[PDB]
RNA sequence: GCUACCUAAGAACAGCUAAAAGAGCACACCCGUCUAUGUAGCAAAAUAGUGGGAAGAUUUAUAGGUAGAGGCGACAAACCUA
RNA sequence: CUCGAUGUUGGAUCAGGACAUCCCGAUGGUGCAGCCGCUAUUAAAGGUUCGUUUGUUCAACGAUUAAAGUCCUACGUGAUCUGAGUUCAGACCGGAGUAAUCCAGGUCGGUUUCUAUCUACUUUCAAAUUCCUCCCUGUACGAAAGGACAAGAGAAAUAAGGCCUACUUCACAAAGCGCCUUCCCCCGUAAAUGAUAUCAUCUCAACUUAGUAUUAUACCCACACCCACCCAAGAACAGGGUUUGU
């Protein structure tokens, strides 16, 4: 059972009624536009209505590098390289302008965010805009792509070697010396993962959401 | 996104914008009252020691949703009347520039790719 | 910066004796029913807490004697017994701490 | 002489009983006001030009995005009406002002934390006490009998309203955050002067002018946002979707009133007057009322053609 | 602007805060009743409740053992957590510890609190007790409660 | 007994490069460029970082010498018990 | 007046005021056709750019702008900051002097202390300014060239006040680079009717109109639960919640 990340609210003091009504609007949109299951690293093609484009319809293909936001405003970022130029578009899931979301290739990566692909080689961000979709067998585990990219020479957009980022899909051996790896460890926080009070347990929250989702499908 | 002293990349095939030079093209003025340039805003470039107006067709700064974001700051050299200096634009440009066909009709006429 | 002039006692008395700087009378003081000594409503009684701590200190000393060194924490429950008492059915299999005194009235056996 | 609270002397058995007793009474009192038109309502006059009706008190749930039929994105703030009743009506002569006043409360709270004078005020009215009470200036023909419940259907989509609430208090703040001063540079020699106000006056006057921008308490004051369009009305949960943001944190009580801007004057002809009565309505309103330009969630995708 | 900040600022920093709570938590597990400043006890109380939850996961759970390894600086208390404290609260879903305020510390007049695990072998704390049901106020309310139940049945 | 210079007889200078060095990198050590802090301060001249030198005209312990109309000084009118 | 001390340029910061108005508003005259200007009356609510060189105030120059106003405030403000300049002790060059030494000559370097006693002040107003585009319109005007105003529509910038749905710095939240809202008037003159003076005359004649707001409205508004706990409230105090007091 896959629950979309936007349905799970962030920790806060917001009244649960606000989330419940906001979820109702999301569900009524999902029965008009089908939102398929995807993760960060999947290849998606999104068709949207652009008032100025030729044919009033625009299609963009790219790799989902980040999913963030909650509620109707949830967004995902698709990155691709077109004619040697890196282009990123931050689509909105529940925007009525979106006509169709197609999962060309459903897969997961070693990291929850692929923002470092900007500093990686252009080959890891270049995908064919006319690639045929990959058939996914039913009742099968989502494939995890353990590919590790090669980074461009420093400086980078962000200090990806820092422990707080917790990046596992970068060939740090090929681009960073041992001294730089040791220097980056000065920011490590071993106590952070053992801080029990900072844990966010959403197992009971997700249970209630699924009951709401199942109830909506019946009616 | 693009302001004074900002280095830009010319994406048209004009000789001025592609000739090698010891200084990269640099924005010296933005024709906006707030001094911050966005897509569709004209700026003045000090390129090859000369002052040439350019049209911003992409920048690294995030903008509104459903709009493309580029990894480089892209401009197209244009004349004072708005006629582009170059003849072909291979680099894709946002489709949002088509709302300005009244003044950028010739700039969009040489654009091969829209993203 | 330095004072321009000396502040008089009349000015100083107004500042020092202002009701904001005066001690406020407390109204949450009550008599502890168990011992009769004073206590605050939201604070445990000092006399009774000392009484519990005195007995707790004696018990912990007896615990250390049985353990006989550091890192000797048992993997079973502990039961405190006094003179004239024997382990019960529910106390079987638990570490027994013996105190050489009569069981206090306020320390109810469980 | 010692202070006391409601459950200081209650036993273990009594505390659940008292909580159940008062809670049941509050629900019964609220349920008794559900039919204002069957309890001798005051005369209902038709709307006239220059007439001002009463507003509501709503709780700020949060913010949510919506999209219009032209593709534009508008973010709106959800204001939920929670136990909103008219408390007191004062005549024009007794108001000491130019218009009659109508007192409105909301967000029923515990009786154990209210003053005796307030508790006996609500005892006569027969309602549980309200957290916040606001005073609305109305005309004579817009008078409403005290105790009449108020619902979010009092407003309709397309209407412009004003929202007033206490802003988020930021405590004691310096001039850089409170007043947006530029401050001093970070390097080139600055000695313990980076966020300081600088000069506060001129040397001739020898004093600081009253009303000079100085560090102090920031926020935690009443502010009003004018011209907030109403896009959506949820009659089931009594929620008002007002355009943009409103002052104050989430879960705070706000004051919603018809807009006072000149452009929106005399736009209450089609709005309910003096308020909305669900009991007397011939046909029950739909669950959600949408503005003509709002893309409903069940509507098909936007197509430009 | 400390709006929504739930963690206190204690010690020499973030890491020092964890170590200070860990020493209090380690002392709490060994003695099952410790006394400390009220703020530190209140900050540590949340961690004590969640430590028992990890104990209920069992010693065979690698994640639970790792969490118990970090927070128990004395390794003899790790068997105690999974074999004494965790089985003790098998039938409880919460409320593993009780925190009470004791008189201020003699030296610096600091606000002091006592925290213990419920069900310990130590003598009971002087817990505050509500007024007896036989008091004048409670008798009147009991009579009122009886009247309502009788009327409800009728 | 500080400091300037001198006398007698002592001590210290890792590692690397070059292996020749008033040579380079760089600890100990010596000095005090720049910035911040400090300004009744920890300090009647300091702390933190960054720096110059670090086998030499080096640094340094001990005892001795030169005394005010003077000493001493790789001259800063320096230094000769704040 | 002050040498038993009233601290100097320029900059930063914050600006208070004057109007002899640079821009925006309203008018008179023109060698004012229109578009641009010149000049005068009235108007200080609002605004009055970013940079290269120079310690600079200036000035020159680049790119803009509706405009890049003139002055006062101990040449506003160093118990807020800067120290480039200037102005001690070092040194150099030119020149004056037998030398010491000197030179509104240049040049390099050169310690910016103060824990606030008093006065004053620490949420005033909650009405907004301006540009541009479209349209009017290739119309009025004009031989042609050229080329409006008023009305209307739309989109921005700045300022003020808020907010976190998304983006972004971030993650129980605070923030902007993000989003939302923002409402009256300005008196100079131009015209009637009609006396002194039976025409005429806009009148410190009686009078009429453009022509005016008691600036409209909005905001605020009840009060010992209160020992204690919590808080989107807060330095303390206060304030909100506890029907969320094992
Ligand atoms: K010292
Ligand atoms: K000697
Ligand atoms: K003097
Ligand atoms: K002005
Ligand atoms: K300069
Ligand atoms: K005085
Ligand atoms: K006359
Ligand atoms: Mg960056
Ligand atoms: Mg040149
Ligand atoms: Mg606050
Ligand atoms: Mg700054
Ligand atoms: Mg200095
Ligand atoms: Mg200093
Ligand atoms: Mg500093
Ligand atoms: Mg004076
Ligand atoms: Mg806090
Ligand atoms: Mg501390
Ligand atoms: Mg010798
Ligand atoms: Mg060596
Ligand atoms: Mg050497
Ligand atoms: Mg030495
Ligand atoms: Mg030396
Ligand atoms: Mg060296
Ligand atoms: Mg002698
Ligand atoms: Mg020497
Ligand atoms: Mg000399
Ligand atoms: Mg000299
Ligand atoms: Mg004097
Ligand atoms: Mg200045
Ligand atoms: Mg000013
Ligand atoms: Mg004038
Ligand atoms: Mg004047
Ligand atoms: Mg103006
Ligand atoms: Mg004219
Ligand atoms: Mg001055
Ligand atoms: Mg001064
Ligand atoms: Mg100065
Ligand atoms: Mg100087
Ligand atoms: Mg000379
Ligand atoms: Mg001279
Ligand atoms: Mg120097
Ligand atoms: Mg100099
Ligand atoms: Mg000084
Ligand atoms: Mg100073
Ligand atoms: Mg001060
Ligand atoms: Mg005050
Ligand atoms: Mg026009
Ligand atoms: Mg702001
Ligand atoms: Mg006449
Ligand atoms: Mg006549
Ligand atoms: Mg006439
Ligand atoms: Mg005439
Ligand atoms: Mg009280
Ligand atoms: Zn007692």
């Amino acid at each position: 059972r896959f629950l979309s990340p936007e349905f799970i609210p962030r920790r806060g003091r917001t009244d649960p009624l606000k989330f419940q009504i906001e979820r109702k609007d999301m569900l009524e949109r999902r029965k008009v536009l089908h939102i398929p299951e995807f993760y960060v690293g999947s290849i998606l093609r999104v068709t949207t209505a652009d008032p100025y484009a030729s044919g009033k319809i625009s299609q963009f293909l790219g790799i989902c590098i980040q999913r963030s936001g909650r509620g109707l405003g949830a967004t995902f970022i698709l990155r691709n390289v077109i004619e040697g130029q890196g282009v990123e578009i931050c689509f909105e899931l529940y925007n009525p302008r979106v006509q169709e979301i197609q999962v060309v290739k459903l897969e997961k990566r070693l990291d929850d965010s692929l923002l470092y692909l900007r500093d990686a080689l252009p080959e890891y961000s270049t995908f064919d805009v006319n690639m045929k979709p990959v058939v996914q067998e039913p009742n099968q585990k989502v494939p995890v792509n353990e590919l590790k990219v090669k980074m461009k020479p420093k400086p980078w957009s962000k200090r990806w070697e820092r422990p707080n980022f917790n990046i596992k899909g970068i060939r740090f051996d090929l681009c960073l010396t041992e001294q730089q790896m040791k220097e980056a460890q000065k920011w490590n926080q071993p106590w952070l993962e053992f801080d029990m009070m900072r844990e966010y347990d959403t197992s009971k929250i997700e249970a209630a959401i699924w009951k709401e989702i199942e109830a909506s499908k019946r009616s | 996104a693009i302001q004074k002293m900002t280095r830009v990349r010319v994406v048209d095939n004009s000789a001025l914008g592609n000739s090698p030079y010891h200084r990269a093209p640099r924005c010296i003025h933005v024709y906006k009252k707030n001094g911050v340039g966005k897509v569709g805003d004209q700026i003045l470039l000090a390129i090859k020691g000369q002052k040439k107006k350019a049209l911003i067709v992409g920048h690294c700064m995030p903008g509104p949703r459903m709009t493309p974001r580029f990894d480089s700051n892209n401009v197209v050299l244009i004349e004072d009347n708005g006629n582009p200096v170059g003849t072909r634009i291979k680099t894709p440009i946002p489709t949002s520039l088509r709302k300005r066909e009244g003044e950028y009709s010739k700039v969009l006429a040489i654009a091969q790719n829209f993203v | 910066a330095a004072p321009k002039n000396r502040r008089t006692i009349e000015v100083n008395r107004c500042r020092r004796r202002n009701p904001q700087k005066l001690i406020k009378v407390k109204n949450n003081i009550d008599v502890c029913p168990e011992c009769g000594h004073l206590k605050q409503k939201h604070v445990l009684c000092a006399y009774c807490y000392e009484k519990v701590c005195k007995e707790t200190a004696e018990i912990r000393r007896q615990i250390g004697k049985q353990e006989g060194g550091p890192f000797k924490a048992p993997t079973i429950e502990t039961v405190v017994l006094y003179t004239g008492e024997t382990p019960s059915e529910q106390d079987q299999g638990k570490r027994i701490i013996e105190r050489d005194r009569k069981r206090p009235s306020w320390f109810t056996q469980n | 002489k010692s202070g006391t609270w409601w459950d200081e002397h209650l036993s273990e058995e009594n505390v659940p009983f008292i909580k159940q007793l008062v809670s049941d009474e509050d629900k019964a009192q609220l349920a008794s006001k559900l039919c204002p038109l069957k309890d001798e309502p005051w005369p209902i006059h038709p709307w006239e030009p220059g007439s001002f009706r009463v507003g509501l008190i709503a709780l700020k749930l949060g913010m949510m995005p919506l999209w219009t039929k032209d593709g534009q994105k508008h973010v709106v703030t959800l204001l939920q009406v929670q136990d909103c009743h008219v408390l007191k009506y004062t005549s024009k002569e007794n108001c000491n002002g130019k218009m009659a006043t109508l007192s409105v409360g909301g967000k029923t709270v515990s009786r154990f934390r209210k003053a005796t004078s307030i508790l006996e005020f609500y005892r006569e009215l027969g309602l549980p006490p309200k957290q916040t009470v606001k005073i609305f200036n109305i005309t004579d023909n817009a008078a409403i009998k005290p105790g009449t419940p108020l619902y979010a259907a009092h407003f309709r989509p397309g209407q412009y309203v004003d929202v007033t609430a206490k802003t988020i208090g930021k405590g004691f703040q310096g001039v850089m955050k409170r007043w947006g001063f530029k401050g001093q540079p970070a390097t080139h020699g600055q000695t313990k002067t980076h966020r300081r106000p600088g000069a506060v006056a001129t040397g001739d006057i020898g004093r600081v002018w009253p009303g000079t921008k100085m560090p102090g308490k920031m926020g935690n004051i009443y502010r009003t946002e004018y011209g907030l369009k109403v896009w959506r009305i949820n009659t089931k949960h009594n929620i008002i979707y007002v355009n943009g943001s409103v002052p104050g944190h989430k879960n705070c009580l706000v004051k919603v009133k018809d807009s006072k801007l000149p452009a929106y004057k005399d736009l209450g002809k089609n709005l309910p007057f003096p308020t909305y009565f669900p009991d007397g309505d011939e046909e029950e309103l739909p669950e959600d009322l949408y503005d003509e330009n709002v893309c409903q969630p069940g509507a098909p995708s936007i197509t430009f053609a | 602007i400390s709006h929504g900040r739930v963690f206190r600022r204690m010690g020499l920093g973030p890491e020092s805060r964890i170590h200070l709570l860990r020493n209090l938590l380690t002392g709490l597990v060994r003695h099952e009743r410790i006394e400390a400043p009220w703020a530190r006890v209140d900050e540590m109380r949340g961690y004590a409740e969640k430590l028992i939850d990890y104990g209920k996961l069992g010693d065979t759970n690698e994640r639970a053992m790792r969490m118990a390894d970090f927070w128990l600086t004395e390794k003899d208390l790790i068997p105690k957590l999974f074999q004494v404290l965790a089985p003790r609260y098998k039938d409880q879903t919460g409320g593993y510890t009780r925190m009470l305020q004791i008189p201020n510390r003699s030296l610096d007049r600091a606000k002091m609190a006592v925290i213990e695990y419920k069900g310990n072998c130590l003598p009971p704390l002087p817990l505050p007790r509500r007024d007896s049901h036989l008091t004048l106020l409670n008798q009147l309310l009991q009579g009122l409660r009886q009247d309502l139940r009788q009327s409800q049945e009728a």
